[PDB]
RNA sequence: AAACUCCAGUUGACACAAAAUAGACUACGAAAGUGGCUUUAACAUAUCUGAACACACAAUAGCUAAGACCCAAACUGGGAUUAGAUACCCCACUAUGCUUAGCCCUAAACCUCAACAGUUAAAUCAACAAAACUGCUCGCCAGAACACUACGAGCCACAGCUUAAAACUCAAA
């Protein structure tokens, strides 16, 4: 099957862990 | 290293002919399989890789022996037509 | 422990294995026999001091001894060997195999549940 | 194809019919356009071999009972 | 006798003699065929060495090194300082797949020197050190 | 199949490489092809049985196995 | 039977008192655990 | 249990061989164990070169111990032989006749398709 | 089945690789997909038989003492020919040698082929030289 | 001559690293995992099912402390490449991969097939995967996204893990 629902989730967390670092 | 020397992967030459003593060589080790091991050594193949290419060998030999096998036994039909014209 | 100089189980019944060799003792004593030899002595020994019928292998009286044996062993393995992950799982499932064991013979022979209880020194406990 | 020679002379001999060759697309099912909208149809199709050269059903044997002709076989 | 492509084991009684000399007896041509070079000694059958060429020793550099070539140079060299030395027969003991493997014997011979066996010693381990990672190509 | 029988042992490694042969070309057993190759790697290490090759002494033994080499 | 058969053995096992005639009587002899196979499933023994 | 002790001794002359020998079945009878028999497989070339206590060997007298002794000897053995000089090799291994060989009827094939889908 | 496809409806069909049958086929008919298979597969089988040949005295003896190696062996689809592949030698002068031998072996092989009869019907073998850079050879003469 | 040289080749000595061939085998273990040799101990259960949390485990990465360090190697530095290259390519080297004792408790932890028992006759069956189903039990699910998120709580975890919404939004996903 295609990586799209893999690929949301991967931004996701991607974007959440970036937050955390950044404050 | 702790080994005799000049026993292993050693083959003499036969009337000066070289050519033949390097391919004889070449294919000692190339059937035990220390051509494609020594090949396969520079550069670290990861387990999963090593694992899946395995597999993957192991299976297209299968096929290609079952196809062979089925091709030597559908081709005993291969003579000249008994019944041409029917 | 049953003393090394013990017979093994399956010579002790010979005819004439009190008049042979001091050697031949030895032989076919614990003293030249794997751990898993010693603990059919001691499972013997067990059978005979507490279950009816020595002989019956399949109640639940025997059962008990039997896999009360087995976690004995797996008790002084760990003494000696406590980061064995795969034999403190076999511990702790023997265990709660034999409470289980223990329940249903509870439920069905109390008075033979507690022979067992005395003869193998299980203070049984309800669950929480 | 063994025998292909000897049923078409069975056939003829005792005035009926033979089809041993290969089995066209439609003989049975669209017999009124290849042969014509008065052709008749056989009333009793005989297989004397039931499979094909691929060791499949031969097609006539689906087809005859799509056409509700009575078969027998080997 | 019939031919034995297998060498004289030593210790036996052969019969196989060059220039009266027994099988452990004959000089050895040591050949590294790396990628990127090759480097060739010979060397008596007491480890005394007798001549060194490689493809950097003959004036070659870079990517031309690693050709078959310049290995066949080195040959010739090598063969040129052993043949003063008294070397007529030598034992060829190759390590490694590199471009000079086969070119590099070709050089002994056209030196002058006759080659009665070929060794293949390139290091296989058993199990050793972990080779650098794939690379992205 | 004893670690110590080198004689039966050296006739299923390869002469030049002492690779031990698959069970295609050595037409043994499971049960078989198992215990050579354990009888073989005990030999091995313990002082009985050269890795890298067949030692010559075993070269003219019995040829059981379906592999050709030579020219 | 296995205590028997066992029994007997032991009369020739090596002991404090018989060590040195079995020692060297063992640098006088030699034990061959060699031997090959065919094709056939016959064993080859040495010659010797 | 039944052990056989595969030994490899440093190539010395027929007295010190036979007090090697004698000090290693003392060695084991002092820690119990029944020696049952001793084989002599004799003198030859190692099949490679072994380094043992600052030196090196090329050749050995291969010799076999059959003895029984408790499990626990095992280990207190191995580390005796690990001492002496006179040993180059020394290995302990259960004894192979004890392991009694099943009976096989023959090969049995194996089902092609088994092979894929497993 | 494996992820290699054996599906085909046909597939107890006989094989028949002959130059007769090339002849009598529909013109519009074209390959299948499992029947380049049976030639890659078929293919590879001339080259195991061939190899075999080369390196056993029995067949001959001097063919053995070349020590030839084959370096690629693909039979035509339209079974006419057979094209073999066998790597060529350092020396022009042994380059010759290779060449005559195996080109009066062929004849004779093309009978010791025709011995197996599951490929009793094999067209005349083209013994192609290639693999060796036989043109760099051929320059290096001029 | 001479001594020096990071260096390279042959030979010898040499590890707290990793385990060609066998292995075309398909075994063992609850899973994770497990493929050099030896030995010791040793692989629960004479119904079945039974937990995000109880009990005990759990690759790799990571943390704490003390060691090892051949080789590999985040990061970093250097050399190229490129419009740019804090990438891909080349070189060097560190955390780290190893051992010991504690933690951490996550994987596309996947045969993407829950455990047990039974059937091959029925309709064979949306499709594909891996032939189609029955009995029984536990777990779980109820449009998408927000969301492997917020808050709460628990945790040797403190830029962490587990459990896990709502509002606004859309007619799809
Ligand atoms: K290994
Ligand atoms: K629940
Ligand atoms: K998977
Ligand atoms: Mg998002
Ligand atoms: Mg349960
Ligand atoms: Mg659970
Ligand atoms: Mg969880
Ligand atoms: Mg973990
Ligand atoms: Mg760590
Ligand atoms: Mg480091
Ligand atoms: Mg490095
Ligand atoms: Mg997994
Ligand atoms: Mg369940
Ligand atoms: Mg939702
Ligand atoms: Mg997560
Ligand atoms: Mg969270
Ligand atoms: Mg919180």
């Amino acid at each position: 099957k295609n990586v799209l629902k893999i690929r949301r989730r991967k931004m996701n967390h991607h974007k959440y862990r970036k937050l955390v670092k950044k404050t | 290293a702790k080994h005799l020397k000049f026993i292993a992967r050693t083959v003499m030459v036969q009337e000066g002919n070289v050519e033949s003593a390097y391919r004889t060589l070449n294919r000692i080790l190339t059937m035990d399989g220390l051509i494609e091991d020594i090949k396969h050594r520079r550069y670290y193949e990861k387990p999963c890789r090593r694992r899946q290419r395995e597999s993957y060998e192991r299976c297209r030999r299968i096929y290609n022996m079952e196809m062979a096998r089925k091709i030597n036994f559908l081709m005993r039909k291969n003579r000249a037509d008994p019944w041409q014209g029917c | 422990d049953p003393p090394p100089s013990t017979l093994l189980k399956d010579y002790q019944n010979v005819p004439g294995i009190e008049k042979v060799d001091d050697v031949v003792k030895r032989l076919l004593s614990l003293e030249m026999a794997n751990k898993k030899e010693m603990l059919k002595i001691k499972q013997e020994q067990f059978m005979k001091k507490i279950v009816a019928n020595p002989e019956d292998t399949r109640s639940l009286e025997a059962r008990i001894i039997a896999l009360s044996v087995k976690i004995r062993s797996y008790e002084e393995h760990l003494e000696k060997h406590r980061k064995d992950k795969a034999h403190k799982r076999y511990l702790l499932m023997s265990i709660d195999q034999r409470k289980k064991m223990l329940k249903n013979l509870r439920n069905t022979n109390y008075d033979v549940f507690e022979k067992i209880c005395w003869g193998l020194g299980i203070e049984y406990t309800f669950p929480p | 194809r063994q025998f292909s020679y000897l049923i078409e002379n069975m056939a003829r001999d005792c005035g009926e019919y033979a089809h041993t060759r290969y089995f066209r697309g439609g003989m049975l099912t669209n017999a009124r356009l290849l042969f014509g909208p008065t052709v008749r149809l056989p009333d009793l199709i005989i297989f004397l071999h039931t499979l094909n050269n691929i060791f499949e059903p031969h097609v006539a044997v689906r087809d005859a009972a799509k056409m509700n002709i009575p078969t027998v076989g080997i | 006798t019939k031919f034995s492509i297998y060498p004289p084991i030593p210790g036996e009684e052969s019969s196989l003699r060059w220039a009266g000399k027994k099988f452990e007896e004959i000089p050895i041509a040591h050949i590294k065929a790396s990628h990127n070079n090759t480097q060739i000694q010979v060397v008596s059958a007491s480890n005394e060495p007798l001549a060194f060429a490689s493809c950097g020793t003959e004036g070659f550099r870079n990517a031309k090194k690693g050709t078959g070539i310049a290995a066949q140079t080195a040959g010739i060299a090598a063969a040129a300082r052993a043949k003063q030395k008294g070397v007529i027969h030598i034992r060829v003991v190759v390590k490694g797949l590199g471009p000079g493997r086969l070119s590099a014997m070709h050089g002994l011979i056209m030196g002058g020197l006759e080659v009665i066996s070929i060794t293949d010693n390139t290091p296989i381990p058993h199990x050793g050190c972990r080779p650098r990672k794939a690379r992205k190509l | 199949v004893d670690y110590k029988n080198v004689q039966l042992l050296s006739q299923f490694v390869s002469p030049f490489t002492g690779c031990i042969y698959g069970r295609h070309i050595t037409g043994l057993c499971g049960k078989k092809q198992k215990e050579i190759t354990k009888a073989i790697k005990r030999a091995q290490i313990m002082g009985f049985m050269p890795v890298t090759y067949k030692d010559p002494a075993y070269l003219k033994d019995p040829k059981v196995c379906n592999i050709r080499y030579r020219e | 039977r296995e205590v028997l058969q066992l029994q007997e053995e032991v009369k020739n096992f090596i002991t404090r008192e018989n060590l040195e005639a079995r020692v060297e009587a063992a640098l006088d002899s030699r034990k061959n655990y060699n031997w090959a196979i065919t094709r056939e499933g016959l064993v080859v023994r040495p010659q010797r | 249990p039944r052990y056989e002790l595969a030994l490899i001794l440093k190539a010395m002359q027929r007295p010190e061989t036979a007090a090697t020998l004698k000090r290693t079945i003392e060695a084991l009878m002092d820690r119990g164990a029944i020696v049952r028999d001793l084989e002599n497989l004799g003198e030859r070339a190692l099949p490679y070169r072994i380094s043992a206590h600052s030196q090196q060997h090329n050749r050995g007298g291969y010799f076999l111990v059959d003895f029984y002794a408790p499990t626990a000897a095992v280990e207190s053995m191995v580390e005796h032989l690990s001492r002496d000089i006179d040993v180059i090799r020394g290995n302990i291994v259960k004894h192979p006749l004890t392991q009694e060989l099943k009976e096989c009827e023959g090969i049995v094939p194996v089902p092609l398709a088994e092979k894929l889908y497993s | 089945k494996v992820w290699y496809e054996s599906p085909s409806l046909g597939s107890h069909s006989t094989y028949k690789p002959s130059k007769l049958e090339f002849l009598m086929r529909s013109t519009s008919k074209k390959t299948r997909k499992e029947d380049h298979a049976r030639l890659r597969a078929l293919n590879g089988l001339l080259y195991k038989a061939l190899t075999d040949l080369l390196c056993t005295p029995e067949v001959s003896q001097e063919l053995y003492d070349l020590n030839v190696e084959l370096s690629k062996v693909s039979l035509t689809p339209d079974f006419s020919a057979c094209r073999a592949y066998w790597k060529t030698t350092l020396s022009a002068e042994q380059n010759a040698h290779m060449e005559a031998v195996l080109q009066r072996s062929a004849a004779h092989m093309r009978h010791l082929l025709m011995s197996q009869q599951t490929l009793r019907n094999v067209p005349p073998i083209v013994f192609v030289q290639d693999k060796g850079n036989a043109a760099l050879a051929e320059l290096d003469q001029l």
